[PDB]
DNA sequence: CGGGAAAATCTCTAGCA
DNA sequence: ACTGCTAGAGATTTTCCCG
DNA sequence: CGGGAAAATCTCTAGCA
DNA sequence: ACTGCTAGAGATTTTCCCG
């Protein structure tokens, strides 16, 4: 299980943790409070 | 250190120190004052240090609009070569851009547009165009122009060709229209010291010749590999080296390991 | 058969790694997929995905080959 | 030393320099030499241009005469303004370096000369075929579509896409596509041959051989209309 | 080729080719071709790709304002340290420029500071306060905020931290003082593992003793080297080399090639 | 003697030619139409 | 090599471990082991806050009672609010670990107390004659500035670095410097020392000394109170 | 003054050459003056700018030296 | 000398208006 | 005549720790 | 093999809203 | 389940050209 807290859109705030479904080469598909976001890597950071 | 961990947990929970700061002043090891700073959520701040990797596939576009002189100019890349297509369209809409997009897939051969999420390129107008000629699309991440870096990095030079033709015309689909002559044909340099024309017509006709010759090879080389096992396809055959696929997986083995049956 | 082997391994792949963002260069092509690209570059065997690889025949061709 | 071999096949066979740089593993400066020393031996820039009229409505219809790959745009008026767009659209496009019309007044404008000037396209004062194909598609995909323009663009698909023949089989994109290499190849062995023939080779010390080849460790001349291969060092390449 | 130079002139008049594409289509060198580019002022369009380098002096600072929640902070960094220094202004004025600059040389050794060209910084003021305290004052280049590079991204730093620490005070002033605390002494990492103001105790110690120990050394070791010529200031005698200073010049010198005399 | 086109002040577009009156390690003193301006080496290029 | 003759000397004249680390090219650790086995010999942070009055206005007053370094402020008015403002700055600006004041009604406050809890500075219940320069560099730069708060930061700008004095001669600036570099030094040092206070060392096999160095061929151990240095691959350190 | 030429050996420069951005390790400082720091970084001396260095005695000299 | 492991260093990015 | 930088996140190299 | 010279490659930046 | 890139400007390395 992995915590991924990101940066989503049009906002400086980073919110997480959210659980890591898919982590591509690139991007990655995470899942915070029931809602499946697709995040870039430079806006994410994945934490075992 | 254990005590110092308690000690460093409080001190991080009102002035968030670094690791360093609290290795150094509680003396605890590296790992320790990590797992106290990536347990805090207020200090994952930072994303990774990379870049992704666009699809650099030969049947690929990018498709973005541009605005120059209160004109809106939707432009095109081939991602593998660099050959653009721009227009100046009188709006923004998705009716606009369908036909700009079928043009397009009937010129050359479009597979796949990959486009942000700007209205024009999200509509069900534009999804009809390419339900059509068979286009598949690809939207980047929202906010996130990066995925497009191509197209965008070519709005950069479109606008950049027009400025030193800007005179040569009178309006302004004239000069884009130029500046796309001017890049597909009179900017060479990239992968082959190319122009963008010759690039484009090097990669598909490349394409073409390949599948044509690997569907000519796969049909006449049917063997089967046992390498360490079971049957695989044989790929490629070479003298210090065996290329095999099984279990769709392409897999390199060494001469010494394998044998080609069949 | 190793005619077409030979004209095959005629074309050159541009190709990148994963976390590389430049492109390597002129390797040989020996087999391409509708998804990976089978290529002999710096002598060493590679396989690239079909995304991570511009396929030419580059035809400055006419002095070299 | 496949060069005598290709000379031999080529005085049997009369083949070309692309088989003879192919079947013998040969530069093509060579086998061009080849091919060109035979006195027995001794187009995809041409596009045709012409406006039809369907609805109402008038298409500017651009043909490449060497695939029949077209082009067509419908346009608000049959006038030099249009004309002259379509064709640095098309000069953008695609390598164009002639167009054939048919003395229409919006052919002969000034903005449409001027529009050539600038891309550098011969004008010259199979198209009416390509016409009544194209028509029949427009009619045949008139149905799916809500605006002519959309169906002109459809059937300019369907005609470069969809549509095969020939003694190949191709469609006419494909052919466009390996045409247009072809060319390309072309003009860039006629910049490998312009850029050594200007080169006097001295060998071996004999006379002013001309220069075919220059590799890694031999050169490959021309002296008394006769092909030999000299190494490096006994070689000297004057450019005169 | 000299028509191609002809040739391609007169298309680089339309078409502004670069030097790859004029090299290729009219077979001309690449200097030749080069020099058609060159000499194009339509052409000349991009920078040298490359980056200054910010004046690292343990005397000079830097000064920024920066705004955050609808108030003006005024931001000060040591550049050869890091230490950071900021306050919550009412108003974006010179006046209050003048005091806040006048209190930072009252507190360090302030030298040098390094500003842009804001109105604030660039008042009758600020000019007068720095004239008492004997700052000497540097603008950087108009529009280029990348002279001002450390103290920009120390912005950046400081506003993370606020953003940490912002719900642990009731005001902005508060928890702007909060995170120069935090950056100053509870952020470690740097040339030395420092903190910040452990850095600028170093470097102003550092300063301090160097400057006493070669006051002590020169009027000691007062010696004449003739190289190779002429009598120079001996700096330093190794077993390797010699370091002199000849015509305000400091000069490395092989041991094989000088002697000393006095 | 020196050309040097330039990028000046919330301008895109590039002047010059101006003469090099001083080339420094990271910018450029420079006169352009009996004005002397101080340019970033980022921001300019010289042609001998 | 160098412990015996930093021992000798130490019995001789009980000389400090920055003398022995320094005379004789020693660890710190070394020589500071050296001066605390010695039974013969068995401040930075605190700062003075105070508040004046001149024209009305009220000015908040620290002294570095260890250098004189002062840093005053006119404040808007006595409150804890001020106080707990001025003492984050202070402690924010310098290490500062505890401050004595006066029993006043601002400085007994409980905002005063949050803001020392904060930043962890301890609250206790020079600093006048200290005001009384002040004061005096205040009304000598009186005529210079407009308004009193300009004039106490330039006669803070004075005191600190225009006022020179002592035994060597020194600013106040120069002094806080030095005594804060020696802090961070006492600091380092001590950080050091808890390192390897954890550590014992079997050594040559005899008993669990303690380790004092540990360095690139050798380690440097104390056994039964006194020092020796062993070679690495003779020695067992285990973390107990 | 030869014991003042090794205490003034002790502290450590951190320094930068004109093209190059990241800052090269800790050089042995051999010389300072108002305008240029003669040091000694991986046995070649070298003079660099007084505006191009930062000289620190590093504090956690207590370990080594 | 030889593997793991841990420390050190190298690479690279956002945000600074 | 003036000038990108800083800190964190991974990745890779380098040093240490005992056999 | 050895120097110059020229070509090739590596590094790095703005602008793309 | 997706993703920075491109072309030019200098700097440095690498290959060529004859002795
Ligand atoms: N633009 C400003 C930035 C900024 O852009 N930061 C983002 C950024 C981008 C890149 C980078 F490397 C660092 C970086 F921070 C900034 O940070 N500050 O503090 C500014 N302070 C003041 C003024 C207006 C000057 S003026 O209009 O008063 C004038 C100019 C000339 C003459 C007269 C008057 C602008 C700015
Ligand atoms: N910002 C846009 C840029 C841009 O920023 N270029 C600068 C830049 C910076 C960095 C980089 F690497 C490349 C790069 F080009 C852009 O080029 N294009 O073409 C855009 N097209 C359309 C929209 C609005 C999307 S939306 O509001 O309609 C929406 C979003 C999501 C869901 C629904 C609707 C924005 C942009
Ligand atoms: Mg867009
Ligand atoms: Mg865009
Ligand atoms: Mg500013
Ligand atoms: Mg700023
Ligand atoms: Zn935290
Ligand atoms: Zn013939
Ligand atoms: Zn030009
Ligand atoms: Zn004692």
């Amino acid at each position: 299980n992995f915590r991924v807290y990101y940066r989503d859109s049009r906002d400086p705030v980073w919110k997480g943790p959210a659980k890591l479904l898919w982590k591509g080469e690139g991007a990655v598909v995470i899942q915070d409070n029931s809602d499946i976001k697709v995040v870039p890597r430079r806006k994410a950071k994945i934490i075992r | 250190f254990l005590d110092g961990i308690d000690k460093a947990q409080e001190e991080h929970e009102k002035y968030h120190s670094n690791w360093r700061a609290m290795a150094s002043d509680f003396n605890l090891p590296p790992v320790v004052a990590k797992e106290i700073v990536a347990s805090c959520d207020k200090c994952q701040l930072k994303g990774e240090a990379m870049h992704g990797q666009v699809d650099c596939s030969p049947g690929i576009w990018q498709l973005d609009c541009t605005h120059l002189e209160g004109k809106v100019i939707l432009v095109a890349v081939h991602v593998a070569s660099g050959y653009i297509e721009a227009e100046v369209i009188p709006a923004e809409t998705g009716q606009e851009t369908a036909y700009f997009l079928l043009k397009l897939a009937g010129r050359w051969p479009v597979k796949t547009v990959h486009t942000d999420n700007g209205s024009n390129f999200t509509s069900t107008t534009v999804k009809a165009a390419c339900w059509w000629a068979g286009i598949k699309q690809e939207f980047g991440i929202p906010y996130n122009p990066q995925s497009q870096g191509v197209i965008e990095s070519m709005n950069k030079e479109l606008k950049k060709i027009i400025g030193q033709v800007r005179d040569q015309a009178e309006h302004l689909k004239t000069a884009v229209q130029m500046a796309v002559f001017i890049h597909n044909f009179k900017r060479k340099g990239g992968i082959g010291g190319y122009s963008a024309g010759e690039r484009i017509v090097d990669i598909i006709a490349t394409d073409i010749q390949t599948k044509e010759l690997q569907k000519q090879i796969t049909k006449i080389q049917n063997f089967r590999v046992y390498y360490r096992k079971g049957p695989a396809k044989l790929l490629w055959k070479g003298e210090g080296a065996v290329v095999i696929q099984d279990n769709s997986d392409i897999k390199v083995v060494p001469r010494r390991k394998a044998k080609i049956i069949r | 058969l190793q005619k077409q082997i030979t004209k095959i391994q005629n074309f050159r792949v541009y190709y990148r790694d994963s976390r590389d963002p430049v492109w390597k260069g002129p390797a040989k092509l020996l087999w391409k997929g509708e998804g990976a690209v089978v290529i002999q570059d710096n002598s060493d065997i590679k396989v690239v995905p079909r995304r991570k690889a511009k396929i030419i025949r580059d035809y400055g061709k006419q002095m070299a080959g």
